[PDB]
């Protein structure tokens, strides 16, 4: 029951996509970069909230952020 | 007496600088320009940009208090 | 007793004063209201505080010190 | 098996001396930030990490070996000759007893004389605690000729060792298959080493160790002695000690020993006179010794196709339960280093427990349990090495699950089943744990809870509720009782720790028996607690290093790494790396008892001066009473003992009185780094460089707050230096100032 | 993909003689994910929780209790041998989901069919402060 | 040479040269004019 | 004197203080034989305790009823009742010498920084250069002045802020 | 304990009693109504301080008190 949000400066570099285990990033199309991609969080019911993405982010200030909040059975790692 | 009470100069002097700085840099740092997002108590931003384990405000009162027992000892 | 309790509850107190002062930068805080007044130009020039305090802190602790190790060989 | 080696593979010049950073890839590079430099000192020695080729590691590894030796042999060397120039061994040698060693003379400079106190001989410094004095008396060294040349050689061999690390990599470097020939290495290491080092050391004991104690023990001045060198050429003096070497050779080859029964003794004991071992006695132990390792070097088929495979021998010991069963780890030890590294250092440490424990109840060197301060300094530091180099297994085997294990070559293994389990083993021993803290320190609570209300007889103690070690009291009366029944040529017993009658030396006593009681049953059980509790924390460091429930990939992030997120409720010192972090704290809390245990008991109810009406200890037997209570080992320990340490100013123990402050701010020091984390410290060096900025004065090094990583270490380093120097100070001033 | 491939719940698993990092109790009542894939050969590969096992030519299925676990073995497969797997979500109440490739493309490529979600228009930093929302829920929605 | 020169230009080789001078001018001024504490 | 405290030549503390630690190395000097080493450092340290007692005496510092001499640190006393070495002027001493550490490694800073890669200048110093600032910082005091009064000193505004 | 070791070390045991307690052949039959996890970042903290102060304060009282009282001066 994570927050993901991923902001304008994005630059298409798929490093977010690929660190992040849960598979809660994929890439979108778009028309702001040359890349011509942008990233997105549809699935962050699954975010575990490691924040491993923010890590990969090697822009200025981080494209991606993940705000951490209430917690869930998902989210906690709980095997059991 | 001269001694102890430079000493304890130093503790109160100190005291509020962790305090102080907790406070002026509770809206951002350069680690984190946006901790008024987040709250006055978070755990940290990860073991991203070297490390920020102990940037929230809660932090720095958390360790005033050892100071301050130890600036009241 | 009495005076002990007095002084430790005092620093408790003054810490809360503090802690209870970030707070309000993170949450009561409307910068454009308060534009140009006293409390942003504070905040605007931090760096100078914090910088002035630790400066003290550190020449206050070194000599403290210094004085307590020479005397004590 | 033959000899394989790479001519000149490195050439030897200063060029990459002023490019630090070259064994690294990220490092070459150079620094933009601070953390370059801590990197550096960090990366230097892990080989590993540098390179993959095997053979590389292999020669960089067989070089810097032969560094620490001669880092060793000059740290030896000085040894022998700050006793030859500064210290008092001439005087000492003709009245032991009354005279105290002293190897450090201070300068004359601002204050600092004092410390060379009155240690009598008509010589001034620092009293030792190394036992050196008894070595060199235990072998033939009654002169400071004999120390000075014995210093030179060192110096000579330890060039040669240094400049053999040069020439084994720099010039002449072996290849991966000579280092691979491990059947080679232990028969040389057995037989030749170990087995002939034995056989010789017995020579010189004795043609030299034996001569010249026997007159020195005879009231025979030093200086009257023949010299070491005289005893081999003329046959009839030493046939006036011993009369079995007017024989020569013969009793030997015609296989008739009991003529050398005269220097080859199975005594046992002490000397009455010395409070030592007899030296006949370890003539014949090192000799026994020397023919156990040559058989043994002739074990492995090496070359002449005669003995045992390692290969065919692990392979071979399969079971049922166990199914495919040391099959897989030939290969294992013959590619990792980190595993034999591992291996050997938790032997190599348990080692040197095992020698602080027999060596005071068996005082080999002469002289040495009448120096309380001497047998109480060997104890505790054997002690602290080997706290260390066991944990150090469990820190360099967790590497191996990370860096050098394939799973390809485990299945259904040993190493694979024993990981299948994990969750049963640790399971098991958290329950244990609990048990022993329970019912262990419990029982110290209950003490103190029944003295404070008022009623002593509800405790556990002698007058009281018992609890008598009985197996231990049985198997010291056993080892007692030997000599009659089970070791018949036996004159005695190994040592007066089982039972016996004392051994007076210079009105001291040497040993005496301990017993054992109500007290002696806690603290026992109290190791047991602490030990099995630092074996937790390491093997689960271990287990799941590679994977777990958690973080099902650690391996991907390596040995050593902080945190994978604040997420799943938090991830921080989840690695294998903090778990060390960890173990080095109860492991320095469990070897601390295990110290307290060895200074009260010794000093309560063996130590003391014997007078004609028994003897007098130096603590009056408190060891029974006090002992049950925490408030005891507060009160009867720390507050009483603690006076000859604050005491010390203006005497020569003065050093100690400021190490024992000194250490008490290095332990807090390291609260800091502990207890805080690094993103408080790096916004505050923002605010600090803008100063530096300000005035055109900052680094173009920009300035980084130290790692996650590295704040735990700094803080686990400043921690142990300020707790184990407290009782360095602590113990130290308070037995040099006896009682 | 082309079609979601429905779960075939009876294929051969790797021969694996089992461990303590199994399934718990939280498997049979709330949810547990399996994984499969198609191998060509037979090989040997480290399991996330436990030791090491044997796959078996042709499909091969998994049964875990994280999702993690099932996304730890994909980046292992994907590198090492060079697979394709696919893993789904198994309920109590039997009903199954089709997680990963979830548009058949993994999702560090682009696909014309997919649409952006939780995406804001500006710059980090740039947004409200906590005031002007004192009494809701959210500075950064 | 150009290179050994250039080691003993690094960080640890100068400091160590600072350390003897410093703690050397410092003992060898309290070694003569012995322990002064007030300056004349 | 001031602030009610004996000059240390006239205290008798001060006086039972110097026999007190002179009786205790004439005990210890009884142990050993007059032309020994022992003997010879021991005279010494005697020597120099004579000597350093005498000398606090003579330079005017003031003692305490516990015996021992006490500093004032105000210049306006320290000059009226001549204590002036005793603080008012170790204050001067040691910033002569602070400021010339910091007017040497500010100004290697600001050189080394006009050239390419600073950064391996601070790892692997300019040692002929460090030798030529050392030797040419006696007069730092003018220089300062000379580089505020220029307005060369301080930065203006083209550093960072976090807001 | 709370300040030095942090949560990770501890959240991986607690998995581990947690496989035992359902493997256990009677002790199973019980289950938990809200499931076990060790305690977050900053409530260690918290709890750290809490016994840190408590400690400081309750040795202290002891001390002043009883040193004072026995002497009666
Ligand atoms: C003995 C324990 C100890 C010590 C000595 C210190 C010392 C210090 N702390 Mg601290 N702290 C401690 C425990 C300790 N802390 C604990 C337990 C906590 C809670 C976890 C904190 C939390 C804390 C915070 C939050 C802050 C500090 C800060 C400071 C510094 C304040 C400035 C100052 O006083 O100048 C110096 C004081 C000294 C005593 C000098 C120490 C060094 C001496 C002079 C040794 C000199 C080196 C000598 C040559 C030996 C070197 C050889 C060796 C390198 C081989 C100071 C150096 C504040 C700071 O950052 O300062 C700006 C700060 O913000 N501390
Ligand atoms: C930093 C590590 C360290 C340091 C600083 C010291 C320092 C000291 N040691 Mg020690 N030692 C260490 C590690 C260390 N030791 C370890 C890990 C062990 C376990 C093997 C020992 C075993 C040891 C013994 C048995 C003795 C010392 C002694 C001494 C003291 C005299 C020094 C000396 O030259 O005696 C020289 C020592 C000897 C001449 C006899 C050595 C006999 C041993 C058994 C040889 C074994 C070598 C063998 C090839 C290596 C192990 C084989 C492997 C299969 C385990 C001195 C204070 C001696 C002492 O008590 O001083 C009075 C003493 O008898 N040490
Ligand atoms: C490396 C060990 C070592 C070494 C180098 C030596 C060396 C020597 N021994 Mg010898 N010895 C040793 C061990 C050793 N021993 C042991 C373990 C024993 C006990 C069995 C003896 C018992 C022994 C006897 C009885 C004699 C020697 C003698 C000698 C000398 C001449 C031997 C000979 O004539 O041929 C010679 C210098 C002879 C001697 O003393 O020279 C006059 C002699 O008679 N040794
Ligand atoms: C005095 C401080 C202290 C105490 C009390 C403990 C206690 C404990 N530690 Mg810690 N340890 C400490 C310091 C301390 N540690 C510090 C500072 C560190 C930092 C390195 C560590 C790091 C650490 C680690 C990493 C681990 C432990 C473990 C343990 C537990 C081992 C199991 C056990 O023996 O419990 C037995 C119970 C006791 C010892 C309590 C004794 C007091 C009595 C018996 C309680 C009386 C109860 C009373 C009658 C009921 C009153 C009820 C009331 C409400 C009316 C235990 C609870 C291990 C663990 O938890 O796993 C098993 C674990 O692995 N320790
Ligand atoms: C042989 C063991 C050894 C040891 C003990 C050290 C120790 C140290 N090195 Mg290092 N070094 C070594 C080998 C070693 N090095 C090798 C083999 C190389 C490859 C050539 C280097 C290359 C190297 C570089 C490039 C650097 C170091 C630096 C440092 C220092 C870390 C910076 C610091 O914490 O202070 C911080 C200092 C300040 C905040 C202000 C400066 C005041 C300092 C403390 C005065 C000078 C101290 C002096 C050097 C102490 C004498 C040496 C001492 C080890 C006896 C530290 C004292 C760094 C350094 O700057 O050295 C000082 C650094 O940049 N080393
Ligand atoms: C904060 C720093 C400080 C403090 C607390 C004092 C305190 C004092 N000074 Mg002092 N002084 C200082 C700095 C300070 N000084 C400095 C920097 C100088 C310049 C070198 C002087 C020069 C000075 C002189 C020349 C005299 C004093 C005197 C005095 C004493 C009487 C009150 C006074 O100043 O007149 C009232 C001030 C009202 C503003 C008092 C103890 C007088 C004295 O000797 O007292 C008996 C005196 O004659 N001071
Ligand atoms: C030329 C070097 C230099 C200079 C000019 C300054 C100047 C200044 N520093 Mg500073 N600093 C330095 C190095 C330097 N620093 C280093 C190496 C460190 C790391 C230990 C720090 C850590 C530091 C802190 C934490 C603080 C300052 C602060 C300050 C300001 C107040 C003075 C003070 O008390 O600082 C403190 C002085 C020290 C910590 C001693 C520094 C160590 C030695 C003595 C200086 C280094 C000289 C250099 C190594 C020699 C190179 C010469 C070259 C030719 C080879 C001041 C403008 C304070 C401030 O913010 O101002 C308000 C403050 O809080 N500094
Ligand atoms: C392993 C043994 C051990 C340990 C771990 C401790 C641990 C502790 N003891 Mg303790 N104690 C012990 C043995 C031990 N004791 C023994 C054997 C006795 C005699 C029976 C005592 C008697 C004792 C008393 C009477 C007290 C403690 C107190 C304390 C606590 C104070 C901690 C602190 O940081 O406060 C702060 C530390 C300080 C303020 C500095 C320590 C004292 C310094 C030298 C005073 C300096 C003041 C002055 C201003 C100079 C400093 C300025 C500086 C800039 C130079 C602490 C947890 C105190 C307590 O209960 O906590 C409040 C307390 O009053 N102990
Ligand atoms: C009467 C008299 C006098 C006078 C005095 C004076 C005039 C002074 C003072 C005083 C003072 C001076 C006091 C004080 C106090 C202070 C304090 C206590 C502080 C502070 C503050 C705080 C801590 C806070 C902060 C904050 C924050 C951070 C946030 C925002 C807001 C607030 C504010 C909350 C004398 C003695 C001389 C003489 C006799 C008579
Ligand atoms: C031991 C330990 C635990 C585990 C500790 C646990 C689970 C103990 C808490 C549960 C027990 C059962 C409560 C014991 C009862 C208390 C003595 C009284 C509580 C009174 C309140 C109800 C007011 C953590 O979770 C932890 C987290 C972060 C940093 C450090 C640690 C840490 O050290
Ligand atoms: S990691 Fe950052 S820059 Fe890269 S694609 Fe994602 S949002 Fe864009
Ligand atoms: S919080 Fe962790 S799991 Fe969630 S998107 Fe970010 S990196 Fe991936
Ligand atoms: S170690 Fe610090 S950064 Fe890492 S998870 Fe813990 S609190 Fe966060």
């Amino acid at each position: 029951a994570h927050v993901v949000k991923i902001y304008d400066t994005c630059i298409g570099c798929t490093q977010c996509v690929r660190a992040c285990p849960l598979d809660v990033l994929e890439m979108v199309p778009w028309d702001g970069c040359k890349a011509a991609q942008m990233a997105s969080s549809p699935r962050t019911e699954d975010c575990v909230g490691c924040k491993r993405c923010e890590t990969a982010c090697p822009t200025d200030f981080l494209s991606v952020r993940v705000y951490l909040g209430n917690e869930s059975t998902r989210s906690l790692g709980l095997a059991y | 007496d001269f001694l102890v009470h430079h000493a304890i100069a130093l503790g109160l002097h100190t005291t509020t600088l962790i305090l102080v700085k907790g406070a002026l840099d509770a809206r951002g740092s350069k680690l984190m320009p946006d901790k008024k997002d987040f709250g006055y108590s978070f755990p940290c931003d990860g073991p991203g940009r070297g490390g920020t384990c102990d940037i929230s405000a809660y932090d720095a009162f958390y360790l005033a208090v050892f100071w301050m027992l130890n600036t009241i000892g | 007793s009495l005076y002990t309790h007095h002084q430790y509850i005092a620093g408790f107190i003054m810490c809360g004063a503090f802690a209870h002062g970030a707070i309000f930068f993170i949450r009561d805080y409307d910068p454009e209201q308060n534009k140009g007044n006293v409390l942003a130009r504070v905040l605007d020039h931090k760096e100078a505080i914090i910088s002035h305090l630790s400066w003290v802190s550190l020449f206050l602790g070194f000599h403290t010190l210094g004085l307590y190790v020479h005397n004590d060989v | 098996v033959k000899i394989a080696v790479d001519r000149n593979p490195v050439e030897t010049n200063f060029e990459k001396w002023a490019k630090p950073g070259h064994f690294s890839r990220a490092l070459a590079k150079g620094p933009n930030t601070t953390t370059w430099i801590w990197n550096l000192h960090a990366d230097a020695h892990d080989f590993d990490n540098h390179t993959s080729d095997l053979e590389e590691i292999s020669r960089k590894v067989f070089s810097a070996h032969f560094g620490q030796l001669g880092i060793i042999l000059i740290w030896l060397s000085g040894m022998y000759f700050h006793g030859a120039r500064f210290s008092n061994y001439e005087g000492w040698l003709s009245d032991p007893t009354h005279i105290k060693p002293s190897a450090q003379v201070v300068w004359p400079i601002v204050g600092q004389e004092i410390l060379n106190g009155d240690v009598g001989g008509g010589f001034q410094g620092i009293q030792i605690t190394s036992g050196f004095f008894q070595l060199w008396r235990a072998s033939g060294i009654t002169s400071e000729l004999q120390l000075y040349s014995t210093a030179i050689g060192g110096l000579v061999l330890a060039a040669a060792c240094f400049f053999a690390g040069w020439f084994h990599y720099h010039k002449a470097a072996p290849k991966l298959e000579w280092f691979q020939n491990v059947e080679s290495m232990l028969n040389h290491h057995l037989a030749g080493l170990l087995g002939l080092g034995s056989l010789a050391w017995a020579g010189h004991q004795i043609h030299v160790s034996l001569p010249v104690n026997k007159l020195l023990d005879a009231g025979v001045d030093p200086k009257e002695i023949p010299l070491p060198h005289e005893f081999l050429l003329n046959q009839s003096i030493i046939a006036d000690l011993y009369p079995s070497f007017s024989k020569g050779l013969a009793p030997f080859f015609t296989l008739n020993w009991a003529e050398y029964s005269d220097f080859l003794t199975f005594k046992g004991g002490l000397n009455p006179v010395t409070g030592g071992l007899w030296l006949s006695d370890t003539a014949h132990h090192h000799l026994a010794i020397a023919v156990l390792f040559l058989v043994a070097g002739h074990q492995y088929r090496t070359n002449w196709g005669i003995g045992h495979s390692i290969k065919d021998i692990l392979e071979s010991h399969k079971g049922p339960f166990t199914g495919n069963g040391h099959a897989g780890l030939y290969e294992i030890l013959t590619t990792s280093w980190h595993a034999q590294l591992a291996i050997n250092l938790a032997l190599f440490g348990s080692l040197s427990i095992i020698v602080a424990h027999h060596m005071y109840a068996m005082p080999p060197y002469p002289y040495l349990a009448t120096d309380y301060g001497t047998q109480l300094s060997l104890f505790t530091h054997h002690m602290w090495i080997g706290g260390f180099c066991v944990v150090g297994a469990g820190a360099h085997a967790a590497i191996f699950m990370v860096r050098d294990y394939d799973p390809t070559n485990n299945y259904n293994n040993l190493l694979d089943r024993v990981i299948r389990h994990r969750d049963a083993i640790i399971s098991h021993l958290n329950w244990v744990s609990i048990f022993l803290g329970f019912h262990s320190f419990g029982l110290y609570i209950h003490n103190d809870t029944m003295s404070a209300l008022g009623r002593p007889q509800d405790m556990f103690s002698d007058t009281a509720i018992q609890l008598q070690p009985v197996f231990a009291q049985w198997i010291q009366n056993t080892h007692f009782t030997a000599p009659q029944l089970t070791a018949p040529n036996a004159l005695a017993a190994t040592s007066l720790t089982w039972g016996g009658d004392v051994v007076a030396v210079g009105g001291k006593v040497a040993m005496m028996p301990i017993a054992l009681g109500t007290s002696d049953f806690l603290v026992h059980h109290i190791h047991a607690f602490t030990i099995h509790v630092t074996v937790l924390i390491l093997l689960k460091g271990v287990l799941f290093a590679r994977s777990s429930r958690l973080i099902p990939d650690k391996a991907n992030l390596g040995f050593r790494f902080p945190c994978d997120g604040p997420g799943r409720g938090g991830t921080c010192q989840v690695s294998a790396w903090d778990h060390v972090f960890l173990g080095l704290f109860w492991m320095y809390n469990s070897l601390s008892i295990v110290i307290f245990h060895f200074s009260w008991k010794m000093q309560s109810d063996v130590w003391g001066t014997v007078t004609d009406s028994g003897v007098s200890h130096i603590t009056g037997g408190n060891f029974a009473q006090s002992a049950n209570t925490i408030n005891g080992w507060l009160r009867d320990f720390l507050w009483a003992q603690s006076s000859q340490v604050i005491q010390s100013y203006g005497s020569a123990l003065s050093a100690y009185g400021l190490m024992f402050l000194g250490a008490h701010f290095v332990w807090a020091f390291s609260l800091m780094f502990l207890f805080s984390g690094r993103g408080y410290w790096q916004e505050l060096i923002e605010s600090i460089v803008w100063a530096h900025n300000k005035l055109r004065v900052a680094p173009s090094i920009q300035p980084r707050a130290l790692s996650i990583t590295q704040g735990r270490a700094v803080g686990v380093a400043h921690y142990l230096l300020g707790g184990i120097a407290t009782t360095w100070s602590f113990f130290l001033a308070r037995i040099i100032a006896v009682g | 993909p082309w079609k979601q491939p429905e779960l075939d719940p009876d294929t051969p698993s790797p021969i694996f003689g089992g461990s303590t990092g199994g399934l718990l109790r939280k498997a049979q009542v709330e949810e547990f994910y399996v994984i499969t894939w198609e191998s060509p050969k037979e090989q040997i590969f480290e399991m996330p929780t436990g030791g090491a096992a044997i796959m078996r030519k042709g499909p091969n299925l998994l049964k875990f209790a994280r999702k993690e676990q099932c996304m730890a073995l994909t980046t292992q497969l994907r590198s090492k041998f060079r697979q394709t797997p696919c893993f789904y979500r198994v309920y109590a109440d039997g009903k199954v989901q089709y997680l990963h490739p979830k548009d058949g493309v993994y999702p560090e490529k682009v696909n014309a069919g997919r649409v952006g979600v939780n995406q804001n228009m500006r710059s980090i930093g740039k947004n409200v402060d906590p005031i002007k929302v004192v009494k809701f829920t959210g500075s950064e929605p | 040479m150009k290179d050994f020169t250039t080691y003993l230009s690094t960080a640890p080789v100068v400091g160590l040269g600072w350390a003897i001078f410093t703690s050397g001018l410092l003992i060898e001024i309290n070694r003569f004019f012995p322990d002064p504490l007030v300056f004349s | 004197d001031i602030a009610g405290l004996t000059p240390c030549s006239e205290s008798k503390a001060y006086n039972k203080l110097e026999r007190k630690e002179l009786k205790v190395l004439d005990k210890r000097l009884k142990q050993y034989e007059p032309g020994s080493a022992p003997y010879l450092a021991l005279q010494a340290t005697k020597e120099r305790t004579e000597n350093r007692f005498k000398t606090y005496a003579k330079q005017g510092l003031l003692c305490g009823n516990d015996g021992l001499p006490h500093l004032i640190s105000d210049p306006g006393l320290a000059l009226r009742f001549n204590h002036a070495g005793e603080v008012f002027i170790p204050t001067f001493g040691f910033l002569y010498v602070a400021g010339y550490i910091g007017h040497v490694g500010r100004q290697y800073i600001i050189l080394s920084k006009e050239d390419a890669k600073p950064t391996d200048k601070e790892i692997i110093l300019d040692v002929p250069l460090a030798l030529k600032l050392a030797f040419q910082g006696w007069a730092w005091p003018l220089a300062s002045i000379q580089e505020l009064r220029n307005g060369s000193l301080l930065e203006k505004d083209e550093n960072i802020t976090v807001s | 304990m709370f300040l030095i070791s942090w949560r990770g070390y501890w959240q991986e045991l607690i998995e581990t009693l947690v496989w035992a307690h359902e493997k256990t052949p009677l002790a199973n039959l019980v289950y938990w109504k809200d499931k076990p996890v060790a305690l977050s970042i900053v409530q260690a903290r918290l709890v750290g301080l809490a016994h840190f102060s408590v400690g400081y304060i309750f040795t202290y009282a002891a001390f002043l008190i009883a040193s004072t009282a026995g002497r009666f001066g």
